[PDB]
């Protein structure tokens, strides 16, 4: 497992500058950032297997996204990936592809949760970031919308169940892993 | 550094004769002033030799806290856990695990250390971690002749081999490297020399086998105690690259986790690159 | 250094220790604040270090800066190094003969600023009417002093139609020892203060000043540098960028300005 708690926070403060999210819910958002960036990157080294030189780039992660993300989560997702390598393709790396979340990190995340004589290519993990910071963000407004509701500053773990239940395709998304 | 491929060749090229020579006097000055930096990283070593005494109190009195063989003073005991916590947070973190004396030391402390730097985090492979387990301390010492530093991991007494001590010891040149002069940045690494690990059966994570059969080199952080052979004994650029990687995780050792240990172990030292 | 403990790495582990396991991890922060503060007198004496080998480094530059102003001709010896490494003996003897000699050019043009824009940082704040009065540049030069603690750099300029100034200073006031409000995230000096330079234009030439009067982009634009807390937090990242631009100059460019020049450093 690794901690994105600093990125989470990020987004947060993006999304909702006066919000606040507790330990539970930051261990929480950890586990599921974790867990899907694992069956993004499961599908990728796969399918860079039936690449003759196990090169990853931004099509192999395209496509581990429409296999993952459920509906309009895969086309949002497609999206924002796509406009990123956009950018990033023209300071640091997260910066140029417009990114909160950790794009050299996630580089080096995903040599070691892949491929290895291959190549994976810069685009893949600004992809791989643009994806994992979209779903985050998407989370995160909801369950702080859900906490404003309540007239309360601070998201918890009950916020983020009501975000995740009252969405079909993030409930689908987080029963499926 | 770097051929034809210099930023301004075409204005080097360019250039009369008779400036291009005062150029070429610079670079021979440049030299001459390499050497000098030369003499003050020389100088700089002497002086971490030196403070090893200063900094060894703070160390050993770490060691003693992590084995359990000493327990907390008030004032430690009053220094924050966490730095930048509301005060009912502290307080909470404080209530939220009551007291346990079947717990001697700091369980894990080096693992985790270890495990949180980024580069380390590279070369540590899930094998490794119950062996990094039983590490009771981690040591560096500099030396002058011959010139260079070791690193020491000592184990306590463990399923996975004998050794008490496994030590790693860079030969360090500190003088201009004559086969580029001024490609000069400090101490460059002459020699990586590592351990022999005296491994129980079936406990070698290093080696594997493949099928004629041969044994072929395994993932496992105790890689570090076999390091890549250099052109003394030595692809011949790849053992090269790979003496650079041995090396600069030597140095982040030395430099950045032993010095800072207890902030790797809580993961306040970060990096967003 | 995470100043938000709750976004520490390992901080899930921390909040399950046991709190007997808990006070062992405080009496290491506390055993921690202390090596930072060994560490500082380190700094100290790496700084006395830097001092102590001015005098050695000096000559080389002095030398250079003869070189460079055409004071002095090259000797045999200088001429017999390579103008660029990696070069044969044909490739090198083609450059040589590419272009003749011509005693109308005194020393070597421009090659402060050159140096100077062909490292990146420095170059974003080149601007493109600060190049001719770069051009200008004769020297650039630092030195250390101990107390009060810091460094500066001077720009040696030539008789220029831009401003009266000789050279212009610029000026860091160093912290050595750890902020005891937050002794924990000391990693070595610290800056307190920059102080610049007055620089006295000639009418019509000021190029920080543009008339939309108000401040323009500008190199120099270094020697207004910003304020600190005291005589005034945009304005700290501005400082830490000013900052770190002065130790680009003084550690990096200065010591190896010609292979700045040549463009073998990337």
């Amino acid at each position: 497992k690794e901690s994105y708690s600093v990125y989470i926070y990020r987004v947060l403060k993006q999304v909702h500058p006066d919000t606040g999210v507790s330990s539970k819910a930051m261990s929480i958002m950890n586990s599921f950032v974790n867990d899907v960036f694992e069956r993004i990157a499961a599908e990728a080294s796969r399918l860079a297997h039936y690449n003759k030189r196990s090169t990853i780039s931004s099509r192999e992660i395209q496509t581990a996204v429409r296999l993952i993300l459920p509906g309009e989560l895969a086309k949002h997702a497609v999206s924002e990936g796509t406009k990123a390598v956009t950018k990033y393709t023209s300071v640091s790396r997260s910066a140029r592809a417009g990114l909160q979340f950790p794009v050299g990190r996630i580089h080096r995340f995903l040599k070691q949760r892949t491929t290895s004589s291959g190549r994976v290519g810069a685009t893949a993990a600004v992809y791989s970031a643009a994806i994992l910071e979209y779903l985050t963000a998407e989370v995160l407004e909801l369950a702080g919308n859900a906490s404003k509701d309540l007239k309360v500053k601070r998201i918890t773990p009950r916020h983020l169940h009501l975000a995740i239940r009252g969405d079909e395709e993030l409930d689908t998304l987080i029963k499926a892993t | 550094q770097h051929g034809l491929l210099s930023t301004n060749f075409d204005m080097i090229q360019a250039l009369p004769l008779n400036v291009k020579q005062r150029v070429c006097a610079l670079k021979n000055l440049q030299m001459k002033t390499i050497q000098i930096e030369s003499d003050f990283y020389k100088r700089v070593h002497e002086l971490e030799i030196e403070f090893e005494g200063k900094f060894k109190s703070t160390f050993d009195q770490r060691k003693a806290i992590v084995a359990g063989e000493v327990e907390p003073t008030k004032e430690q005991i009053d220094t924050p856990i966490l730095e930048g916590l509301e005060g009912d947070q502290l307080a909470e973190l404080y209530k939220a695990a009551e007291a346990d004396p079947s717990a001697k030391g700091i369980k894990d402390f080096w693992l985790t250390a270890l495990r949180t730097h980024d580069l380390v985090a590279e070369a540590i492979e899930e094998h490794d971690v119950p062996i990094l387990s039983y590490l009771t301390d981690v040591t560096t010492a500099a030396s002058k002749d011959p010139a260079g530093f070791k690193i020491e991991f000592h184990f306590a007494t463990n399923p996975y081999f004998k050794n008490q001590v496994l030590t790693k010891t860079y030969l360090l040149g500190f003088d201009p490297d004559a086969e580029a002069p001024l490609q000069f940045d400090g101490p460059h690494v002459i020699r990586a020399v590592g351990d022999t690990i005296e491994w129980e059966d079936g406990k070698n994570v290093t080696k594997k086998a493949v099928k004629l059969t041969k044994t072929v080199k395994a993932d496992s952080f105790f890689n570090f105690f076999e390091p890549p052979k250099s052109k003394d004994e030595r692809d011949d650029e790849q053992a090269e690259e790979f003496l650079e990687l041995d090396y600069e995780m030597g140095q982040a050792i030395r430099d950045t986790i032993i010095p800072r240990a207890v902030l790797f172990y809580t993961g306040e030292l970060q990096s967003d690159d």
